């Protein structure tokens, strides 16, 4: 809401122009610059602009987070990330994912999460 | 050294080399244990002189094949590890090291194992392929990745989910294994499939013409139209 | 030795007030292959105010320093001296160092221990 | 001696019964591997190195087949050929199509061996798909990821053989062999970052570093570790300002081609804590200031405080260069102050083995004269934590020579067996008057190593007249051919100042200083410092020393400028600038050239070439680079600095005790590190992620 600039003076931006993602709050990797952070060292380029029409993806990990665990029966799924629907080759590169240790396992590529059973 | 050469050396020394020379022809003399299992009659454990033909060896101790020599398709003189012989050549052949190399096989350790019509040479090909995948140490890569490859392919072969050129490839993967490993597991990994291919090829065809009207087209690998990879199997095909 | 900084047309700075270094690249320690490492190699020292810093539009990295990524490859650390010398550079030859030989057996891995074994080696 | 073979028709002579890949080596052939590395066991495992030998009617392994006089090679067949495609096609059928995502691409073996000598395309499209492997978590330093393995062993063989850490190994049997520890326990050893450079393939990577940079991207610098006095030469890998990673290059002569894990992880300590501006102190807190306010506020400080003489203290500590230490001194003694300290303890006196020859706290014995050992007596020393490569070194000669240890302090977990023979300087005197002294009077190659922690004990003279003594004595000890006297420094710094006599006069341990300079001094304590001192501090990291300042000068670090540094040797060696300072940061001794200048004491020297002439006035041997040369004056050093001033020394009670608490944060940079700290709690030793039983 309220972020002190190096002035001292005050920059108001509303609540919800300071969420990371909409879908999310905070940072999601220690390199990345808040949205806060942003504001207090570019403000000047933001004056008399309107924050709406700003790009605002959605933050995937929130949206990986929230798919479903594939459940598989031996010790090894195998993802490709492929569009049954599409012709040619639109997925990622095949790999095999260990299910052995307890818990779920997160494909490298696509995030998809496979468990054994 | 091995129990049997160890054990016959006292006798050997009372005896005498020339005595012991005279069994056997020249560079193969001597009597040698032969362990006789598989289709034959009467199973069996007995010593002979070397050099002795098969069919003797057969129908004079385990009351031979069973069916007669008609119903043999095979012969593994020596175990799983030498190359297969086919029904015409163990009519005519002596269990030296000689007779046996020079027909691209060898006495190993004379353990005779004869395959009837009945039984699928394919089987028990794949098993010995089975076998050498269990037994690899795994140090060296050779081995420790061929023998599973072997494994996986002799699995598509056996119910004929393959393709006819893909033989010639398996064929190409033995030629991987041997010659290249730190130890001789790896040539006796590639030569059962090796016999299995010079002797039965047209086994192999006819079992890839079986699947090919009963269940479908195949591509290499054992992939077929309707196979697919969905939430972490493969569905769409039988999956060896 | 002809002084060709002045035919060059080269700013008078680069042969005033820069450093060069001459080498080899050293065997990097990732890799077996050494395809890199028989080259020498000429290259300038970096200048403090001018090297890097931070844009404060996207954050890109600025240069002042027009050298930066400038490579010289030549085929013996004389040629690359005399070059140097050609253009009035002031340089430093960093001699590089190989691995020292030493005889290795296989065999080594099995050699019989008369007394208590210093360590279990495993394979 | 030497035979003689060919290969590829070319002639090549050769050490008898070394291995054919040596002999390739040699002649200039290349020949493709994976498992054989040059400092480790043979094992012959990958297949890969595969030739053709006349007499062998099979291709051979060349890393294991000994070379034989008259024998005929050839590299360059259709059968050698075929091989390298038939192994490298097996090789790759169970490796997982990971490269976008790995961190070994664009620098692995695999992929441009792959490209240099395998097909082009594949033929495994097996509809069960590929062997997958669990992951395996042995501590924050080494990120696993074990689909990648190819099984070449080269990591094991580094942790029993070279690092003596016999958890890691291979579970299993055939397609199942797995690289691990079968049960969940850390590699836990200071060496254990070597083993990201030595696995060929992204199995183990660096976890800290880990998806930050491509290898095409990184400028490559040529430089010297500063984390302790062995000056491991090492390549700076940086991107722009911020420096990316740290890797080994290889002088046979210091660390052969290891580092140790302080000095590979330590970097991330330099982006963060970073003094980046003046400070100046305002009542209880600091105020950010520009560079002429803050040397401003130390002259007038100087006016004011107005220092006579010795009341002038300067204070250096383990990370600073040679450069700096000599422009602080250059400057101190014009201020007329003999108070040039040291940063640990009891360096406001003195040492007591003495300046005046450089073999009175130098390794005389070179790094390398480890390899002809065969007694060693380690006093008050720990090598593993004080040099960890050094101590790889030993435990080398250790294990392929007959070799006698034994060590005089602390018990220390070591490497190799150590014979403990006491932690008092009275075990020391029954030692070198009973068996082990009497193992060093029969050695061809003995040597003592004293470690740096005695030196900064009150009772030091003591333990240097009673090494002394026996130094003088026994000629196997100290000849022409051999000096086995040694001192080991545990910071890159001390040896450098003992070069340019960064050592205070008698009389200046007396005083109380109004004025105290801290160069990179980290190590000092509250009660170090007066109350009503003025203290200034220069470094690169808020530590300690800056939060005991009135004024902060920001000053560059180790990877920031062209330092001069001399290790535990004697050997000078040079650093180059991978970087810029960050913000206003400056080299340290431009600092004090401009501070002299505003004190009206200002130094003679405005540029580089200066300094290194004043350089080479203070000490020739400063200018003399990776150069080690032996002191003609071995006999008179020892009777004149140890055995001579030290015999009124009382010898305490007090047991020796280990001079370095964590190995892991020992300096500004290590205590600035995320990855140091996570690292001191990870593998501490009650953890039972670090108990074998
Ligand atoms: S060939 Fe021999 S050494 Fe190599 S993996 Fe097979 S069993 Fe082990
Ligand atoms: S180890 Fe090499 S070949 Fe394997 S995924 Fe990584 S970069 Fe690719
Ligand atoms: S983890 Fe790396 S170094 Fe260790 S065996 Fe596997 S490939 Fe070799
Ligand atoms: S390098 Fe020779 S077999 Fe591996
Ligand atoms: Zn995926």
């Amino acid at each position: 809401k309220s972020i002190i600039s190096y002035n001292g003076n005050t920059i108001e931006i509303p609540e919800e122009y300071t969420k990371q993602a909409p879908n999310r709050d905070s940072t999601w990797a220690p390199a990345q610059a808040s949205k806060t952070e942003i504001y207090k060292n570019n403000m000047v380029r933001f004056e008399q602009k309107d924050l709406s029409k700003q790009p605002m993806p959605y933050a995937g990990i929130e949206l990986i987070a929230q798919q479903p665990v594939r459940f598989v029966h031996g010790n090894t799924a195998v993802c490709d990330g492929a569009n049954h629907n599409g012709p040619g080759a639109q997925g990622h590169p095949k790999i095999f994912i260990n299910v052995d240790a307890p818990g779920s396992h997160a494909c490298q590529y696509c995030g998809t999460r496979y468990e054994k059973e | 050294t091995n129990v049997e050469t160890v054990a016959v050396a006292p006798t050997i020394l009372r005896r005498g080399g020339d005595w012991f020379a005279s069994f056997g022809r020249e560079r193969n003399s001597g009597t040698k244990l032969f362990c006789i299992s598989g289709n034959v009659n009467e199973p069996c454990t007995v010593e002979e002189e070397m050099s002795i033909p098969l069919r003797e060896l057969l129908e004079k101790h385990c009351g031979g094949i069973k069916g007669g020599w008609d119903n043999l398709l095979g012969v593994i003189p020596g175990g799983c590890s030498v190359p297969i012989l086919p029904k015409n050549i163990c009519e005519d052949v002596l269990m030296d090291f000689d007779a046996l190399k020079d027909v691209q096989s060898g006495l190993g350790t004379a353990a005779v194992i004869v395959i009837n019509k009945q039984q699928d040479v394919i089987r028990a090909i794949q098993r010995f392929a089975a076998f050498y995948k269990h037994e690899s140490c795994g140090q060296c890569t050779p081995c420790r990745e061929g023998t599973t490859w072997l494994l996986k392919a002799m699995d598509r072969f056996r119910t004929g989910q393959a393709k006819e050129r893909e033989i010639d490839m398996l064929y190409e993967l033995t030629k991987d294994i041997e010659g290249h490993t730190i130890c001789a597991l790896g040539d006796a990994a590639a030569w059962p499939i090796q016999g299995l291919i010079r002797n039965f090829r047209p086994e192999m065809e006819t079992r890839m013409k079986k699947f090919h009207d009963e269940v479908g087209a195949v591509s290499v690998g054992g992939w077929m139209k309707d196979a697919r990879v969905e939430k972490g199997k493969v569905v769409g095909a039988p999956l060896p | 030795v002809p002084a060709h900084e002045i035919v060059s047309g080269a700013p008078a700075e680069l042969s005033r007030n820069r450093v060069v270094r001459i080498y080899q690249q050293a065997k990097p320690a990732t890799q077996s292959g050494e395809y890199g490492t028989f080259a020498w190699r000429l290259d300038w020292d970096i200048v403090d105010v001018a090297n890097r810093w931070e844009n404060d539009l996207i954050g890109w990295q600025s240069s002042g320093d027009y050298m930066q990524a400038t490579q010289m490859k030549f085929t013996s650390k004389e040629s690359a001296i005399k070059f140097a010398n050609k253009q009035g550079w002031d340089f430093y030859i960093q001699e590089p160092h190989h691995r020292k030989f030493r005889v290795k057996q296989y065999a080594n891995n099995f050699v019989h221990s008369y007394g208590k074994l210093k360590h279990i080696r495993t394979k | 001696a030497e035979i003689e073979l060919t290969i590829d028709g070319h002639k090549v002579s050769i050490e008898a019964g070394s291995a054919l890949i040596q002999a390739c080596e040699k002649a200039g052939v290349t020949v493709p591997r994976y498992c054989y590395h040059d400092k480790l066991a043979i094992a012959g495992n990958c297949r890969m190195c595969l030739v053709d030998v006349e007499r062998a009617p099979k291709p051979v392994a060349s890393c294991a087949y000994p070379v034989a006089p008259g024998m005929v090679v050839r590299t360059d067949t259709e059968r050698v050929k075929q091989a390298r495609e038939n192994v490298m096609e097996m090789m790759l059928q169970n490796h997982p199509l990971d490269c976008p995502v790995c961190d070994q691409g664009g620098e692995c073996d695999l992929q441009d061996q792959s490209m240099r000598y395998g097909r082009d395309r594949g033929r495994f499209t097996e509809i069960t798909g590929k062997r997958s492997t669990e992951d395996k978590n042995i501590g924050p330093l080494v990120k696993t990821s074990m689909n990648r393995c190819i099984h070449c062993t080269r990591c094991v063989r580094f942790a029993n053989d070279i690092a003596g850490a016999p958890e890691l190994g291979s579970s299993g049997r055939g397609n199942d062999m797995q690289i691990g520890t079968y049960l969940e326990k850390n590699l836990n050893t200071e060496l254990s970052g070597n083993v990201i450079d030595l696995c060929p393939v992204g199995a183990l990577t660096n976890k800290p570093y880990a998806f930050r940079a491509r290898p095409w991207e990184l400028k490559k610098t040529e430089s010297i570790d500063v984390m302790d006095a062995v000056g491991s030469n090492i390549r700076i890998d940086s991107k722009g300002v911020e420096v990316m990673r740290v890797i080994p290059r290889v002088h046979e002569d210091v660390n052969e081609e290891w580092i140790n894990d302080k000095s590979r992880f330590a970097c991330d300590g330099l982006k963060t804590q970073r003094l980046t501006t003046p400070l100046i102190r305002v009542g209880d807190k600091f105020v950010n200031a520009t560079w002429d306010d803050a040397l401003s506020t130390i002259a007038k400080a100087y006016q004011q405080k107005a220092p006579k003489g010795d009341e002038f203290k300067a204070v250096a500590g383990a990370l600073v260069e040679v450069e700096s230490m000599v422009a602080l001194k250059d400057m101190t003694n014009a201020l007329g102050s003999e108070n040039t300290t040291t940063d640990t303890p009891n360096g406001n006196s003195a040492p007591a083995h003495g300046i005046t020859f450089r073999s009175n706290y130098l390794f005389n014995s070179s790094i390398a004269g480890i390899e002809d050992a065969d007694a060693i007596l380690l006093v008050g020393t720990n090598p593993r934590r004080e040099a960890a490569v050094m101590n790889a070194r030993i435990r080398k000669a250790w294990l392929r020579q007959e070799l006698e240890i034994a060590s005089v302090g602390p018990t220390l977990d070591a490497t190799f067996d150590v014979a403990e023979l006491g932690n008092t300087h009275a075990d020391l005197e029954k030692a070198l008057s009973g068996e082990f002294g009497e193992v060093l009077k029969n050695a061809k190659n003995p040597l003592i190593i004293v470690g740096s922690g005695i030196t900064d004990r009150e009772d030091a003279g003591a333990f240097f007249n009673t090494i002394g003594k026996f130094v003088e004595s026994t000629p196997s000890v100290l000849n022409e051919n051999w000096n086995g006297y040694n001192v080991l420094q545990r910071s890159a710094s001390r040896a450098g100042a003992y070069d340019i006599g960064f050592t205070p006069s008698d009389e200046a341990s007396k005083t109380t200083p109004k004025m105290v300079w801290l160069l990179g001094a980290d190590e000092v304590a509250a009660s170090d410092i007066p109350a009503d001192a003025f203290v200034v501090y220069q470094g690169h990291n808020g530590d300690v020393g800056a939060q005991f300042a009135d004024v902060v000068l920001p000053g560059a670090a180790y990877t920031e400028k062209a330092g001069t540094y001399v290790n535990t040797e004697g050997r000078s060696q040079i650093s180059r600038a991978a970087t810029g300072p960050p913000g206003g940061a400056r080299e340290d001794w431009k600092i004090l050239r401009a501070v002299s200048e505003y004190l009206g004491v200002a130094l003679p020297y405005e540029d580089a070439y200066e300094v290194r002439d004043r350089l080479a006035e203070i000490s020739p041997s400063l200018v003399r680079y990776d150069l080690v040369e032996p002191t003609v004056f071995g006999d008179v050093a020892v009777q004149h600095s140890l055995v001579g001033p030290n015999g009124s020394v009382t010898p305490s009670s007090a047991p020796l005790t280990e001079t370095i608490e964590n190995f892991y944060m020992t300096d500004s940079i290590s205590r600035s590190s995320p990855t140091m700290a996570k690292s001191s709690i990870a593998f501490n030793k009650d953890n039972k992620k670090n108990q074998a039983f």
